[PDB]
Protein backbone atom coordinates (compact mmCIF):
# COMPACT_ATOMS: atom_id res chain seq x y z
CA UNK A 1 0.00 0.00 0.00
CA UNK A 2 2.72 2.51 0.92
CA UNK A 3 4.72 2.49 -2.30
CA UNK A 4 5.39 5.25 -4.78
CA UNK A 5 2.50 6.13 -7.06
CA UNK A 6 4.41 4.52 -9.93
CA UNK A 7 4.54 1.22 -8.03
CA UNK A 8 0.91 1.33 -6.87
CA UNK A 9 -1.67 -0.77 -8.72
CA UNK A 10 -3.83 0.71 -11.45
CA UNK A 11 -6.95 -0.91 -12.88
CA UNK A 12 -7.20 -0.62 -16.66
CA UNK A 13 -10.36 -1.39 -18.64
CA UNK A 14 -9.59 -1.37 -22.36
CA UNK A 15 -13.09 -0.88 -23.75
CA UNK A 16 -12.67 -2.06 -27.34
CA UNK A 17 -15.92 -1.28 -29.15
CA UNK A 18 -16.87 -1.64 -32.80
CA UNK A 19 -19.84 -0.09 -34.59
CA UNK A 20 -21.05 -2.02 -37.64
CA UNK A 21 -24.22 -2.42 -39.71
CA UNK A 22 -25.40 -5.01 -37.19
CA UNK A 23 -28.23 -4.11 -34.80
CA UNK A 24 -27.01 -1.84 -32.03
CA UNK A 25 -26.20 -3.58 -28.76
CA UNK A 26 -25.00 -0.86 -26.34
CA UNK A 27 -26.38 2.68 -26.56
CA UNK A 28 -25.80 5.97 -24.78
CA UNK A 29 -28.06 7.84 -22.36
CA UNK A 30 -29.55 9.99 -25.14
CA UNK A 31 -33.32 10.24 -24.81
CA UNK A 32 -35.33 9.07 -27.81
CA UNK A 33 -37.64 11.77 -29.17
CA UNK A 34 -40.59 11.44 -31.55
CA UNK A 35 -40.24 10.99 -35.33
CA UNK A 36 -40.84 13.71 -37.92
CA UNK A 37 -41.43 12.16 -41.33
CA UNK A 38 -41.89 15.11 -43.70
CA UNK A 39 -39.62 17.93 -42.45
CA UNK A 40 -35.93 18.68 -42.75
CA UNK A 41 -34.58 17.71 -39.32
CA UNK A 42 -31.39 16.67 -37.59
CA UNK A 43 -31.61 12.92 -37.00
CA UNK A 44 -29.60 10.53 -34.84
CA UNK A 45 -30.86 6.95 -35.00
CA UNK A 46 -28.17 4.73 -33.43
CA UNK A 47 -25.34 7.23 -33.22
CA UNK A 48 -25.50 7.75 -36.99
CA UNK A 49 -26.25 11.46 -37.10
CA UNK A 50 -27.23 13.51 -40.11
CA UNK A 51 -29.46 16.25 -41.46
CA UNK A 52 -32.26 15.36 -43.83
CA UNK A 53 -35.88 14.48 -44.49
CA UNK A 54 -37.08 11.06 -43.34
CA UNK A 55 -39.80 9.38 -45.40
CA UNK A 56 -41.58 6.05 -45.48
CA UNK A 57 -39.55 3.69 -47.66
CA UNK A 58 -40.30 0.42 -49.45
CA UNK A 59 -36.70 -0.80 -49.67
CA UNK A 60 -35.98 -4.20 -48.16
CA UNK A 61 -33.17 -4.56 -45.63
CA UNK A 62 -31.50 -7.68 -44.36
CA UNK A 63 -32.93 -8.77 -40.98
CA UNK A 64 -29.75 -7.49 -39.27
CA UNK A 65 -29.10 -4.37 -41.39
CA UNK A 66 -29.48 -0.98 -39.72
CA UNK A 67 -28.78 1.41 -42.61
CA UNK A 68 -28.32 1.44 -46.36
CA UNK A 69 -25.72 3.20 -48.46
CA UNK A 70 -25.62 5.19 -51.68
CA UNK A 71 -23.00 5.06 -54.44
CA UNK A 72 -21.25 7.72 -52.40
CA UNK A 73 -20.60 7.07 -48.72
CA UNK A 74 -23.97 8.54 -47.70
CA UNK A 75 -26.66 6.60 -45.85
CA UNK A 76 -29.82 6.86 -47.96
CA UNK A 77 -31.98 4.58 -45.79
CA UNK A 78 -32.05 3.72 -42.09
CA UNK A 79 -34.01 1.17 -40.07
CA UNK A 80 -35.66 2.95 -37.16
CA UNK A 81 -34.84 0.55 -34.30
CA UNK A 82 -38.04 1.24 -32.32
CA UNK A 83 -40.71 0.71 -34.98
CA UNK A 84 -38.30 -1.42 -37.09
CA UNK A 85 -39.55 0.46 -40.16
CA UNK A 86 -37.27 1.53 -43.00
CA UNK A 87 -37.01 5.29 -43.55
CA UNK A 88 -35.55 6.80 -46.71
CA UNK A 89 -33.23 9.76 -46.11
CA UNK A 90 -33.38 12.74 -48.47
CA UNK A 91 -31.07 15.79 -48.43
CA UNK A 92 -32.54 18.98 -47.01
CA UNK A 93 -30.77 20.97 -49.72
CA UNK A 94 -32.49 21.02 -53.11
CA UNK A 95 -30.00 21.55 -55.92
CA UNK A 96 -31.35 23.19 -59.05
CA UNK A 97 -32.84 26.48 -57.88
CA UNK A 98 -31.81 29.30 -60.20
CA UNK B 1 -9.79 -43.17 -23.81
CA UNK B 2 -7.54 -42.56 -26.82
CA UNK B 3 -6.14 -45.43 -28.87
CA UNK B 4 -3.15 -45.24 -31.20
CA UNK B 5 -4.84 -46.22 -34.45
CA UNK B 6 -4.25 -49.72 -35.81
CA UNK B 7 -4.38 -50.71 -39.46
CA UNK B 8 -3.25 -47.34 -40.80
CA UNK B 9 -2.25 -46.83 -44.42
CA UNK B 10 0.90 -44.65 -44.35
CA UNK B 11 -1.09 -41.52 -45.05
CA UNK B 12 0.07 -39.50 -48.06
CA UNK B 13 -1.56 -36.46 -49.70
CA UNK B 14 -2.98 -36.02 -53.15
CA UNK B 15 -2.80 -32.61 -54.80
CA UNK B 16 -5.28 -30.54 -56.76
CA UNK B 17 -6.33 -26.95 -57.47
CA UNK B 18 -8.32 -24.56 -55.31
CA UNK B 19 -9.79 -22.83 -58.39
CA UNK B 20 -11.70 -19.64 -57.54
CA UNK B 21 -12.51 -20.85 -54.01
CA UNK B 22 -11.86 -19.64 -50.49
CA UNK B 23 -12.91 -16.02 -51.03
CA UNK B 24 -14.03 -14.40 -47.78
CA UNK B 25 -14.58 -10.92 -46.36
CA UNK B 26 -11.28 -9.08 -45.69
CA UNK B 27 -12.88 -6.42 -43.47
CA UNK B 28 -15.96 -5.90 -41.32
CA UNK B 29 -16.82 -2.66 -43.16
CA UNK B 30 -20.17 -2.82 -44.94
CA UNK B 31 -20.08 -2.39 -48.72
CA UNK B 32 -23.02 -2.36 -51.14
CA UNK B 33 -22.91 -2.30 -54.95
CA UNK B 34 -19.18 -1.66 -54.70
CA UNK B 35 -16.01 -2.71 -56.52
CA UNK B 36 -13.00 -2.60 -54.22
C1 LIG C 1 -40.42 0.32 -27.82
O1 LIG C 1 -41.05 0.92 -26.68
C2 LIG C 1 -42.23 1.67 -27.01
C3 LIG C 1 -42.71 2.32 -25.73
O2 LIG C 1 -42.79 1.37 -24.67
C4 LIG C 1 -43.27 0.75 -27.65
O3 LIG C 1 -44.40 1.52 -28.03
C5 LIG C 1 -42.68 0.05 -28.86
O4 LIG C 1 -43.61 -0.90 -29.37
C6 LIG C 1 -41.39 -0.67 -28.47
N1 LIG C 1 -40.78 -1.31 -29.63
C7 LIG C 1 -40.05 -2.42 -29.55
C8 LIG C 1 -39.51 -2.95 -30.84
O5 LIG C 1 -39.85 -2.98 -28.48
C1 LIG D 1 1.09 -43.69 -29.16
O1 LIG D 1 2.47 -43.80 -29.57
C2 LIG D 1 3.34 -42.84 -28.95
C3 LIG D 1 4.71 -43.04 -29.55
O2 LIG D 1 5.48 -43.97 -28.80
C4 LIG D 1 3.33 -43.04 -27.43
O3 LIG D 1 4.15 -42.06 -26.82
C5 LIG D 1 1.90 -42.92 -26.91
O4 LIG D 1 1.86 -43.19 -25.52
C6 LIG D 1 0.98 -43.89 -27.65
N1 LIG D 1 -0.39 -43.72 -27.20
C7 LIG D 1 -0.98 -44.55 -26.33
C8 LIG D 1 -2.41 -44.22 -25.98
O5 LIG D 1 -0.40 -45.51 -25.84
C1 LIG E 1 -5.19 -28.32 -61.95
O1 LIG E 1 -3.97 -27.64 -62.27
C2 LIG E 1 -3.05 -28.46 -63.00
C3 LIG E 1 -1.79 -27.64 -63.18
O2 LIG E 1 -1.02 -27.60 -61.99
C4 LIG E 1 -3.67 -28.90 -64.33
O3 LIG E 1 -2.78 -29.78 -64.99
C5 LIG E 1 -5.01 -29.59 -64.09
O4 LIG E 1 -5.64 -29.88 -65.32
C6 LIG E 1 -5.91 -28.71 -63.23
N1 LIG E 1 -7.17 -29.39 -62.95
C7 LIG E 1 -8.36 -28.91 -63.32
C8 LIG E 1 -9.55 -29.74 -62.94
O5 LIG E 1 -8.47 -27.86 -63.94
Amino acid sequence: PTNGVGYQPYRVVVLSFELLNAPATVCGPKKSTNLIKNKCVNFNFNGLTGTGVLTESNKKFLPFQQFGRDIADTTDAVRDPQTLEILDITPCSFGGVS
Amino acid sequence: QCVNLTGRATIQPSFTNSSHRGVYYPDTIFRSNSLV
